[PDB]
């Protein structure tokens, strides 16, 4: 499979493909700048969550049954990633906020004056 | 949407031969691949399969030692090397799309097929 | 507990999006779309996906439209203005050997400023009737048709406006989805979708009533409309076979040159040597009848009544009443009433020629097409028709705003944003040492 | 079971024919039985998505071990072998034979 | 203690800065400031934060100033030039509603090029005296006042300049601090500060003496100056109650036109039907006196000896001696001497009208305001006054170079740059 | 967050980081604003990289603290002072500390480079 | 380059200098600034795919091929300059980079197939 | 196993590159090159580093040329066009002092449109005959020569083009290598190379046959050519000692003002009084002869048969037959034939003045140089010569296409791109 080749696959199967002229001058600069901003925005966010460099991040935030009450045997085998994104389109920013809080709490705990590393 | 078996490699009984198949007009990866062959004056039956979406494979007991199966997904191609041809091995080997990218395999489509001699 | 959040990056998810595509491929587009294309582009089949397309709401059409307009103006901007060429013109009947022959042209003379601002010279040139108007009464005093609304810029006779294939390419972070369903009608779900980075090469051909030099349909003739039963919508007919239209101007045009300023040369027609036919197009009659009959057969699937007829276009100017095209650099306005007059070896369409071109509906600008020396011939492929519709069902060779001309090629493409980051539950908690 | 295929159930006089007969433990085990057919000297085409699905030329059905494919009367076009097969723990069960005529 | 450096990123600190701000919103303002606002703007209170604000050094004013001037030039640029009108005009007294009794207008005839370059036509228009300068003594020959310095551009009656609130927004990496002290005087620390991304929306209203259509003070009247003692400073009086003012021209004007080129046309004034008093403005009685009552009461806190005198502007160009404003596209110049004339049901001021406008502070970039057909009435709120000062004290309805009108609302806002890095000691050393 | 105390405000470091990233006259002004925001972001990230902190919100290092910079106990600065006040108290020095952080990391990189401890 | 092919101990100066230490003019200046950023990022992206994020030097799992030099360590280190070395192997740069990418992909396939949990 | 790939970042290597350099420091040069330079740039000397330089292919020269043409043109945009002056001129012999004795000057009358578009006036102006072409046979009527090809823009009265030192500076990711070999000939390996951020300050001086106000050679006189053997190439001679050249126009010029539009005027020459010589330059005789003899001694190293002669420029228009330069606001063209005439106390070089300048040989553009009032003297330093060679070798003066005038300063600089990544074999394999 190539780019987006796994789009019609189940979420589980798809986990294996994660590794895959003045006005003109203004338009070209806008395109270049946005490409950079999109790149940096994803990196900043993975950085904040404390897992930059990884395609799969294991975190310490519990999954809320509110976000989804489906089990793993349904989510990973009976859904695609597009469907999943729709299911949890709501609460995505909550999950992201919790991940940010968790990482910051972890880094703070690690520098504690009594029990550092 | 299209496939073709490579011409079969004719061989003497108990001699080595190898099959090959080309895929077209498909991702040739999401779907599982399979081989089956019809003996003269007989219906075809499965000989081997390859989990083309993965590196896993399976084979019919009849050819468990005699034939290989693999999916060269990177090349949109598949193969089935073989050895110790049964004298009664002059069957027309067809390529098939087993589908089931997520679930529920069936032979969705067949290639024209080719038979190797099993005598010389 | 169980079911912990895990984050995945590289996830095959996308959303509808609008971005700026870049253009890649003496020619105006060759100069502007300087960016090369991928010599070996790939197409990725997305197995087991369905996507929703809508060609009538496809912003790629709007974006290409705006880029074409900007290039057109950029190209003509650094050229000679004909603003000083607007004086009363003293006009008489144009002639050809032995008589008062050129029924479509006038012999116009005028007093125009020369090298010094205190002197004028009398100059004369041939002009087409379609581009000139009378000032009053029944006098011999005339004005150029647009020198009351906007300035006319002479196109630089070195710049080529010949359409070349253009590929539109997505920027990083974006992809273009393409619909590969042979019977897709322009809207709704498509069950055979692939991903590409660049579109196929589309020639930015300008035309009105007939669509020229496009792609042919993979399947049978497809009738496409936003709402086919709505008389307010345009119907595009996409043919699976071309017609082949040959068209010419059987005359040797001879140029003169008038200096109208300090380095500004106005090109004008001096004399015309040739047959007394201004222009005409050759369409095979049998081909046309077969083609039209096949179109009707398909229209009958939406309008299953034996009451279909084709009539000539309703009144308007020669943007909507004629078949307009650019052939050899010349501007033709052909009468198609002989093609669209029916009820359900060749036919000649008489054609007229203009030099002052208000291309597009914005009257704020106008172009003067300099005369082209010698004679012009070309062959084009009719790949589709534009029809409008309104007891019986009358179709006419009406037309749109030239977005339709591009929609007919861009209909199978959609732009989406890739969103590689996402989350899901898993039975694994981060191990912190 | 080799689908317990009838040797020649699909073999019939012009304009009418019997449903092709099939029976297997594999068909009983899962609803994954399907029909395929081939002209003489030709690769098979799917005849049905399942014994009980996409039976467009003629109807088809299953009843645990039993299965059948209705004939499309006995159109000349129907004169193709009518093989039955069903998913198994590994590979699939296949009809030994399925003669046809029309 | 055995302390070590620890590096922190994302530290909530900032430094003062000047940056590029962007706007959020046929109208020129809407066309340029095309960016939508936040439907639900947020505000964060920064408890226990003390910040020094200084409106007289606030560069947000400078950015607003430059963007407004730039927008006006861009808006007017793609329009009709009036260069062809710099010809001798034959000007005589214009007919009023009855006979030739209308003052301020002259009926001017002239020879102007038609769309064709080889023809001239005799055309005429009425003009205001304020836009016309005589060519010689004892003569009917006149020229437009701009032809001495520059060609001018007609404003196209396609584009509206009607002010709408403009929200100025900081870019990523920047924030706008806002002062929430109801009695803030413009130069000290604010002990109640909040952070916003965009300002509240300031209407770019232009005037010379009385500030119109602004926000009223939350508290009592505030007298703000950079230095109250220093006479060479603008004094801004920010009122806590508005004074209603109504302005009108009860005369139906005829808008006609002269073609000057290929799609180029000049809008001329034809016969006008109605009164001959021209324009005037109504300021309520015992409203103005009360308002001034309150203002002086506050001025006395800086000038305790009283003897506060209000005089008319001392002199200078019409643009600085009168109250100028844009009324529906028409430019009014109102006297005001009836207001600023006192030592310690309405009053009306006569107003004059001009069509050739020297905008901002520069002659040579002048605009021609086309006539508006029919009659006009404007209603507006006086929200602040601009005073200048000279054994008594004299105040004048003086004014500044536009900046002072904008530095009337942009006093509560400051732009700061976020600085995410810093260090502090902790008890833990890094280890391998 | 700016109204709190150091060490309490340390719990808000992420919200202060995520807000740092996003007519030819106007088009240039806006492109300049975007480019400048990117330059500043990258400058801070590169600097954290150079000091050996990289993609972290809080990093300890090998540079000691002393009275020259500030003779305070941890109990005085943490939870009894605002980050803004701290920035003022140790204004100046910043460029010295930054220089020391780089030198310390250069030595750390050198120690690993010289030791040649590998598979 | 400035010296022998010896590793330099000062690498951070070269790196910090990369981030910066009349309508058409403004466009040209933006293009220059944007490109400096793009070049910076392309080197960082390339290092990231080799598992070198955050490092000024990386030991990898790709063996050195004899066809890329036909020289031993003593013939390169402290024998050649960095410019000479860069020229000598200029025909293998893409090969080496491709191999480094592949090695990292295999390392990341591992770990993924064997994640460590609580 | 041994021999593993190691990745390095910060490796001190570079590649040749073509990039955009930036310029750093009422004057156009100063206005544009607003960016200040480092007062203390360093020269980092590269021990044992050899770099191949090529003056003749140096992209920095092209960049300097483009910046100059672009700035020059941009500076003339917001000023009066003299198009209205392209009218028939009625010319006679100009007078000054004792009547019609001023060779080269004409007294021309013409009908010019005045401030009002409906009025014409007869005006006089004093012109150089070099800028005027006779019309309609051998008659009294004349034309300004630019009107035949293009409109002429008047140089802006408030804008100075006086050269100031200009430094070219590398963008981040790039560096400039400088050749420090005192005898470097412009091409080939330089064995003493340093790296800098900016070039030295080079003035954008414009001249033809003689290069003025450059830096002198560190070593002995250097003859630089792309190909010394090839007669189709320019030979630059870079002197190690300067020659003083004093150029003067001992005439008191006065100007008039003819308004030609709403805020525009021509600034025609009015009258001339003084020593009617129309300019000349003073060059010391012994200095020149010794300087030239030293140049010949060096030419003899390429032309060992010792048979060398110098002849005057062979032909073409004044831009190639004379020495041209801009002295204050006037454009001088000097004969130079008094210097380049020999085989192997002062010399006065007659000069002429022009006002219509085909600057940079654009053709489609021209600039009008307003007269400068009063009398003028300029003193310049001759730092190099431009020669073209064609038994006896004949050398004639003659300039290039302007690029040659900047090669003489930029010859020692090269731009390279920094490439921090690379690999090398090691003994170590990566740990797990
Ligand atoms: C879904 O869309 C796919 C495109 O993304 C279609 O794939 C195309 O099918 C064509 C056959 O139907 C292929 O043509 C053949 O290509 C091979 C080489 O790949 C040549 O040797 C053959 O000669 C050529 N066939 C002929 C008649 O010349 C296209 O190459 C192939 N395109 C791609 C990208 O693989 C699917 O067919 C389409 N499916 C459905 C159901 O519509
Ligand atoms: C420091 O500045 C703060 C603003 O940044 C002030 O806080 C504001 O106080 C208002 C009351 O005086 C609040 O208005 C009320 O808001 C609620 C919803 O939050 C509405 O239901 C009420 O109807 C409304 N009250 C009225 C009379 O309309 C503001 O919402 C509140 N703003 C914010 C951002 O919280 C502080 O009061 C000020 N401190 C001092 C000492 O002045
Ligand atoms: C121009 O004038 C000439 C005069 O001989 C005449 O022969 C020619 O027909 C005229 N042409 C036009 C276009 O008026
Ligand atoms: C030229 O002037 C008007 C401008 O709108 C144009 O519509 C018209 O056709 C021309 N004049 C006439 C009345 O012929
Ligand atoms: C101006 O003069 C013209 C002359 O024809 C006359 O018709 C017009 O009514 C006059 N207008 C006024 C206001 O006097
Ligand atoms: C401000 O100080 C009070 C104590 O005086 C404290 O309770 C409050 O939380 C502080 N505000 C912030 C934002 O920390
Ligand atoms: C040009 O001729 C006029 C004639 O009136 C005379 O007054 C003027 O002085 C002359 N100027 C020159 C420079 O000869
Ligand atoms: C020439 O001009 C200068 C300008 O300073 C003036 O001082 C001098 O007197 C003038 N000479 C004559 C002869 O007028």
């Amino acid at each position: 499979l190539g780019f987006l080749g796994a789009a019609g696959s189940t979420m589980g199967a798809a986990s294996m493909t994660l590794t895959v002229d003045t006005h003109w001058g203004i338009k070209q600069l806008q395109a270049r700048v946005l490409a950079v901003e999109h790149y940096l925005r994803d990196q900043q966010l993975l950085g904040i969550w404390g897992c930059s460099g990884k395609l799969i991040c294991t975190t310490n935030v519990p999954w809320n049954s509110t976000w989804s009450n489906k089990t793993l045997s349904e989510i990973w085998d009976n859904m695609t990633w597009l469907q999943w994104d729709k299911e949890i389109s709501n609460y995505t920013q909550i999950i992201y906020g919790l991940l940010e809080e968790s990482q910051n709490q972890q880094e703070k705990n690690e520098t504690d004056n009594l029990t550092c590393d | 949407x299209x496939x073709x078996x490579x011409x079969x490699x004719x061989x003497x009984x108990x001699x080595x031969x190898x099959x090959x198949c080309x895929x077209x007009x498909x991702x040739x990866x999401x779907x599982x691949x399979x081989w089956x062959x019809x003996x003269x004056x007989x219906x075809x039956x499965x000989x081997x399969x390859x989990x083309x979406x993965x590196x896993x494979x399976x084979x019919x007991x009849x050819x468990x030692x005699x034939x290989x199966x693999x999916x060269x997904x990177x090349x949109x191609x598949x193969x089935x090397x073989x050895x110790x041809x049964x004298x009664x091995x002059x069957x027309x080997x067809x390529c098939x799309x087993x589908x089931x990218x997520x679930x529920x395999x069936x032979x969705x489509x067949w290639x024209x097929x080719x038979x190797x001699x099993x005598x010389x | 507990e169980n079911l912990w959040v895990t984050v995945y990056y590289g996830v095959p998810v996308w959303k509808d999006a609008e971005t700026t595509l870049f253009c890649a491929s003496h020619n105006v587009w060759a100069t502007h779309c300087c960016v090369p294309t991928d010599p070996n582009p790939q197409e990725i089949v997305l197995e087991n996906v369905t996507e929703n397309f809508n060609m009538w709401k496809n912003n790629m059409v709007e974006q290409m439209h705006e880029d074409i307009i900007s290039l057109w103006d950029q190209s003509l901007k650094p050229c000679v203005k004909l603003t000083p060429l607007c004086v009363t013109l003293n006009c008489t009947n144009a002639t050809a050997s032995n008589s008062s022959i050129i029924e479509g042209m006038k012999n116009c003379s005028f007093n125009i400023t020369t090298e010094l601002r205190d002197k004028r010279e009398k100059k004369n040139a041939l002009f087409y009737k379609l581009d000139i108007v009378q000032l009053d009464g029944n006098s011999s005093q005339y004005r150029l048709i647009n020198c009351n609304t906007s300035a006319i810029t002479q196109a630089c006779p070195k710049v080529s406006f010949e359409p070349i294939p253009i590929h539109y390419c997505a920027p990083a972070g974006f992809a273009i989805l393409k619909c590969n369903n042979k019977t897709f009608t322009g809207t709704g779900p498509c069950n055979n979708v692939s991903t590409v980075q660049c579109t196929h090469g589309i020639k930015p051909v300008v035309s009105t009533q007939l669509l020229l030099n496009g792609s042919l349909a993979e399947g049978e003739i497809i009738i496409r409309s936003e709402n086919i039963t709505d008389n307010g919508k345009t119907i595009l007919v996409h043919l699976n076979e071309s017609v082949k239209i040959e068209c010419t101007r059987p005359n040797n045009k001879t140029r003169t040159s008038i200096r109208i300023g300090p380095g500004q040369a106005f090109y004008a027609t001096g004399q015309v040597i040739g047959d007394i036919r201004e222009a005409y197009c050759n369409i095979s009659e049998s081909t046309w009848n077969e083609t039209l009959g096949k179109v009707v057969k398909q229209l009958r699937k939406h309008f299953p009544h034996k009451n279909i007829t084709f009539q000539p276009s309703s009144g308007g100017d020669l943007e909507v009443t004629t078949h307009s095209f650019n052939c050899g650099g010349e501007f033709f306005y052909c009468n198609t009433s002989g093609l669209f007059n029916s009820t359900w070896d060749s036919i000649t369409l008489p054609c007229r020629i203009k030099q002052i071109i208000n291309m597009w509906q914005e009257v704020g600008r106008a172009m003067y097409a300099p005369p082209i020396q010698g004679n012009i011939t070309c062959v084009s492929n009719i790949t589709g028709l534009i029809l409008t519709r309104d007891n019986t069902e009358t179709f006419r060779p009406g037309g749109g705003d030239m977005r339709d001309n591009w929609r007919s090629e861009l209909y199978k493409y959609k732009v989406v944003k890739i969103e590689p980051l996402g989350v899901a539950p898993t039975a694994c908690k981060r191990r912190v040492v």
